[PDB]
């Protein structure tokens, strides 16, 4: 779960383990 | 099913089911309301993907769905608005 | 909220056939959806509030469009939802 206000911090930075979405 | 009738791929019967657990509540609210949310999805989808695939990775990633939503101002705004509470 | 990770994954298919989506970027697609779906609902709720016996049709689906979309994205959604409640009441 990522809230949609994510998108409002200054600069993301993408997380290494941000893992895969798997179909 | 009623996306297909639609032409639609989101779930137009899930959306009608949510509508009534809020009257005559009318399928096309449903269909409507499918057809705008796949719409603002497809935009987002693209031009996020189209920012992988300049920075030549393979996935689109938080980074990029940022990169997409500020190089756009229309959606910028809709989704400041939607953070704010309109 | 409501899953909608199947439905964001098969108009990724359908824009970008070869591309992927990380798990964050999907969660945040799913807040996306649900939190505009959120808005528009409630906006066609108050506007059916005015309604004799507050009916809800494409109508105040529309209305709540061009009031929560800005510029050229509402011209477009408009267009992609009368298109498809034109498919849908001409098909069974």
């Amino acid at each position: 779960e990522v809230g949609l206000s994510y998108l409002m911090k200054e600069e993301i930075q993408d997380e290494e383990d941000d893992d895969d979405y798997v179909e | 099913s009623r996306s297909q009738r639609a032409g639609l791929q989101f779930p137009v019967g899930r959306i009608h089911r949510h509508l009534k657990s809020r009257g005559r509540v009318g399928a096309t609210a449903a269909v409507y309301s499918a057809a705008i949310l796949e719409y603002l999805t497809a935009e987002v989808l693209e031009l996020a993907g189209n920012a992988s695939k300049d920075l030549k990775v393979k996935r689109i990633t938080p980074r990029h769905l940022q990169l997409a939503i500020r190089g756009d101002e229309e959606l910028d705004s809709l989704i400041k608005a939607t953070i704010a509470g309109g | 909220k409501e899953s909608y990770s199947i439905y964001v994954y098969k108009v990724l298919k359908q824009v970008h056939p070869d591309t992927g989506i990380s798990s964050k970027a999907m969660g945040i697609m799913n807040s996306f959806v649900n939190d505009i779906f959120e808005r528009i609902a409630g906006e066609a709720s108050r506007l059916a509030h005015y309604n004799k016996r507050s009916t809800i049709t494409s109508r105040e689906i529309q209305t709540a469009v061009r009031l929560l979309l800005p510029g050229e994205l509402a011209k477009h959604a408009v267009s992609e939802g009368t298109k498809a409640v034109t498919k849908y009441t001409s098909a069974k």
